[PDB]
């Protein structure tokens, strides 16, 4: 629909006018992606704010990919801020999103910020051990020879 | 490796030296012409400090050294109402 | 292990942190007392030598950094040590 493609393009005025026509933004496509996903890929914070203003809810695609996680994947911090602020979530999803953002900053070529990744992962893991005597578990997959040692860290040292 | 503290009342307390070493005033009193002789034991006496306040100070020593650099919610230190006024005095004097 | 104790004799106190004889030769190292002679009294009850930490029932709930577990034992009174208690500290005004 013109709504989702306009959100992908990011033209604020046309999206605002189309929403003024009271068009339902909960429409789906073959991929099942709602306009929130396209806005997150575009990263326009104002578009996402406007979508939230008129009661656009978070909806999960069949293969996971909640729009918050999708925005976190593409290294779009502002969308993560806005969604975490408005969309209530648990501890697990929030820390998972933060870790995904750290990894995406680590490996991708567009940003490639080594320190930002380190600090984001540090913050997420500190949040993991915040309570004390009630510790979120960390599951480590068996090492892969492609990565060499391939062992994750679960202690701050 | 163990030290002795003597209150004005006369009660004697034995504490691990590293635990007692945190307070600056105790370290200053040890390092000097006093407490310099190996033959003499390592004891320090205050002509002023009462008993209960000094006991509270030493359990504070161990409580602090125990929950140090620990990522968690520290337990609160229980303070009696009437004790706090003299405890502040002792903390100020010991420069802990 | 991770159990916090005060040892109290009249005008004498020792702070510390898994059997009875373990405590006994810690006390021997501290004060040079006969390990057999030392008798431990918990709630005015005889603590037999070789008894483990677990049988005491005081591991974490009472052994606190805020206020460790108190042990009102008594040292030698001629042949055997009985009826020896620490004087209470000065009562605040």
């Amino acid at each position: 629909t013109c709504l989702m493609i306009a959100a992908y393009k990011g033209h604020t005025d046309v999206v605002r006018y189309l929403l003024e026509q009271r068009a339902d933004p909960n429409a789906k496509a073959h991929c099942g992606a709602t306009a929130l996903h396209f806005a997150a890929e575009a990263g326009h914070i104002d578009i996402v704010k406007e979508l939230i203003k008129w009661r656009a809810a978070i909806v999960v695609n069949g293969h996971g990919m909640t729009p918050l996680k999708v925005a976190a994947e593409s290294c779009k911090a502002d969308v993560v801020e806005l969604l975490l602020s408005h969309a209530d979530c648990d501890r697990r999803s929030r820390i998972e999103a933060l870790e995904l953002l750290g990894a995406s900053f680590a490996n991708d070529r567009e940003n490639y910020d080594i320190i930002k990744t380190y600090h984001y992962l540090y913050l997420a893991m500190l949040e993991r051990f915040q309570d004390g005597d009630n510790i979120l578990e960390k599951e480590v997959l068996p090492p892969i020879h492609a990565y060499g040692n391939r062992t994750e860290c679960r202690n701050p040292q | 490796m163990y030290v002795k503290l003597i209150s004005s009342d006369g009660h004697e307390f034995i504490v691990k030296r590293e635990h007692a070493l945190t307070s600056g005033t105790i370290k200053a009193m040890l390092s000097g012409p006093g407490q310099f002789a190996e033959n003499e034991t390592n004891e320090v006496n205050f002509r002023e400090i009462p008993s209960h306040v000094l006991s509270k100070v030493c359990m504070y020593f161990t409580y602090k050294v125990r929950y140090t650099n620990s990522s968690t919610e520290i337990p609160e230190f229980p303070i009696a109402p009437e004790i706090a006024l003299e405890l502040l005095m002792a903390a100020n004097f010991l420069d802990c | 292990m991770d159990v916090f104790l005060m040892i109290r004799r009249h005008k004498t106190t020792i702070f510390t942190d898994s059997t009875v004889f373990e405590l006994k030769r810690i006390v021997e190292g501290i004060l040079k007392r006969p390990p057999d002679e030392q008798r431990l009294y918990k709630d005015d009850q005889l603590l037999d030598d070789g008894k483990t930490l677990g049988e005491c029932g005081f591991t974490s709930q009472t052994a606190r950094p805020q206020a460790p577990a108190t042990v009102g034992l008594a040292f030698r009174a001629d042949d055997t040590f009985e009826a020896l208690c620490i004087e209470p500290f000065s009562s605040p005004p």
